[PDB]
RNA sequence: UUUGUCACCCUGCU
RNA sequence: AGUAGAAACAAGGGUGUUUUUUAU
């Protein structure tokens, strides 16, 4: 079972790599581009727009502004002789249909679709701060490191449960019901079937997410509620503070983009023979031994842009620096402390001043030797199963995020023999979002 | 003003009137028929009405 | 008249103009035996009453 | 579920 | 559920706004 699953994963890896390869060859790119993150992301985008039914529908409707219908493309970069040049073409979609095809033995591959799109999604996570979103919903600020799957597509039957952090689900549910207030037909409609279906799966999976016998029943109650409303809302938000105190079973893992699948293939390796472990050492190794190009504007340290790339390409979810900077040879500096504006480039600003650089994608590495960490002693703000959750809050060990995934030991320690006792420098902050 | 909780809407009958849609759409559905217009259920006398 | 579906919670209104063409699988016995006796008089919504 | 993130009015015999 | 009894109520109408964007 698990063996076959790993085999299929490796096969999808191989497929994504081929795909990148073919795309490159056709566009008429060269080695550099094979390791050009920007163009890689452009291609990924393109393919994603491509495999979407709702997308197809809307477009066929009235595409209007934008590239021509049935085809599309992205800002694709290329130095001329001296400076880089940013173009844009609406690649025909049949081409894309056939490229995925050959790349995947004629077998559709949404599994890796989601793998890589998760990738770009968490990357955007390392880069942006959706503070407003929160209150925009009314949730009120929750300084948290979860909600990794907050900005991802709809279809992750499994990946969503894997990465969508309690916060994501809570926020979704808030809007869900919320629209079930602003709107009345959500239930006052034949659509009711689909609607309840959704509410229900969510309930179940989110309640299961955390691990507090107490709230679990509360969530059961919230679900059994029909015609949901505000009370449900207050319930959920507290419980989410309570989650701030309780681990979301949802566990983030690790990502690899086509750019990287691409030379992994163009270089020489058997992916279908050995599936790359998104929670093991294989991807780590491939990356450490992989070249990469990131275009960078002035006033942006290459050590800081590489750090930003690191978290996003390690599924950090704004993880704790107490190990993040360990796990990697160098010191990981806080978000507000880095000179960078993300990875994506806008169209509004100068392009001549684009220094390309090579991305530093490498890493040096409760009875258990690892010591889970919580820093929540703001009972005051917590105050700001009533007594059950209260007491459980009073004197207990909480946790923002548990990166039990990604066994990262000593990179020479390939299957976790010598857990090197961790040395955390308590001087620096623990949360990426501080 | 009482907060609105589950049991209170249940008892007070909130969100329970059927939706108003046209005949052009739900014309091919089953169990679609008139409102009931039957005689009420028959009953016989008791003893408490005189005592009251 | 007003029709209701108990299984999907739908209520709808039909006007008196459809009482010469509508399918008769929607009414109880009294309404059926009234419609099928008034039907030889319906002219554009009205009904001949001499 | 949805291409959505949130708002806005009106009416109580028409 | 309940009102209610030969058919209904458990509210009914319009107005919005929309190709990936770096952060608090």
């Amino acid at each position: 079972n698990a063996t076959e699953i790993r085999a299929s994963v490796g096969k999808m890896i191989n497929g994504i790599g081929r795909f990148y390869i073919q795309m490159c060859t056709e566009l008429k790119l060269s080695d550099y581009e094979g390791r050009l993150i920007q163009n890689s992301l452009t291609i990924e985008r393109m393919v994603l727009s491509a495999f979407d039914e709702r997308r197809n529908r809307y477009l066929e409707e009235h595409p209007s502004a934008g590239k021509d219908p049935k085809k599309t493309g992205g800002p694709i970069y290329k130095r001329v002789d001296g400076k880089w040049m940013r173009e844009l073409v609406l690649y025909d979609k049949e081409e894309i249909r056939r490229i995925w095809r050959q790349a995947n033995n004629g077998d559709d591959a949404t599994a890796g679709l989601t793998h890589m799109m998760i990738w770009h999604s968490n990357l955007n996570d390392t880069t942006y701060q959706r503070t407003r979103a929160l209150v925009r919903t009314g949730m009120d600020p929750r300084m948290c490191s979860l909600m990794q799957g907050s900005t991802l597509p709809r279809r992750s039957g499994a990946a969503g449960a894997a990465v969508k952090g309690v916060g994501t689900m809570v926020m979704e549910l808030i809007r869900m019901i919320k629209r079930g207030i602003n709107d009345r037909n959500f239930w006052r409609g034949e659509n009711g079937r689909k609607t309840r279906s959704a509410y229900e799966r969510m309930c179940n999976i989110l309640k299961g997410k955390f691990q507090t016998a107490a709230q679990r029943a509360m969530m059961d109650q919230v679900r059994e509620s029909r015609n949901p409303g505000n009370a449900e809302i207050e319930d959920l938000i507290f419980s989410a503070r309570s989650a701030l105190i309780l681990r979301g079973s949802v566990a983030h893992k690790s990502c690899l983009p086509a750019c990287v699948y691409g030379p992994a293939v163009a270089s020489g390796y058997d992916f279908e023979k050995e599936g790359y472990s998104l929670v093991g050492i294989d991807p780590f190794k491939l990356l450490q031994n992989s070249q990469v190009y990131s275009l960078i504007r002035p006033n942006e340290n290459p050590a800081h842009k590489s750090q930003l790339v690191w978290m996003a390409c390690h599924s950090a979810a704004f993880e704790d620096l107490r190990l993040l900077s360990f796990i990697r040879g160098t010191k990981v500096s806080p978000r507000g402390k880095l000179s960078t504006r993300g990875v994506q480039i806008a169209s509004n600003e100068n392009m001549d001043t684009m220094e390309s650089s090579t991305l530093e994608l490498r890493s040096r590495y409760q009875p258990a030797f690892s010591v889970q960490r919580n820093l929540p002693f703001d009972k005051s703000t917590i105050m700001a199963m009533r007594a059950e959750i209260i007491r459980m809050m009073e004197g207990a060990k909480p946790e923002e995020v548990s990166f039990r995934g990604r066994g990262v030991f000593e990179l020479s320690d390939e299957k976790a023999t010598n857990p090197v006792v961790p040395s955390f420098d308590m001087s620096n902050e623990g949360s990426y979002f501080f | 003003n009482m907060k609105k909780t589950s049991q209170l809407k249940w008892a007070l009958g909130e969100n329970m009137a059927p939706e108003k849609v046209d005949f052009d759409n739900c014309r091919d559905i089953s169990d679609l028929k008139q409102y009931d217009s039957d005689e009420p259920e028959l009953r016989s006398l008791s003893s408490w009405i005189q005592n009251e | 008249y007003m029709f209701e579906s108990k299984r999907m919670k739908l209520r709808t209104q039909i006007p008196a103009e459809m009482l010469a063409s509508i399918d008769l699988k929607y009414f109880n016995e009294s309404t059926r035996k009234k419609i099928e006796k008034i039907r030889p008089l319906l002219i554009d919504g009205t009904a001949s009453l001499s």
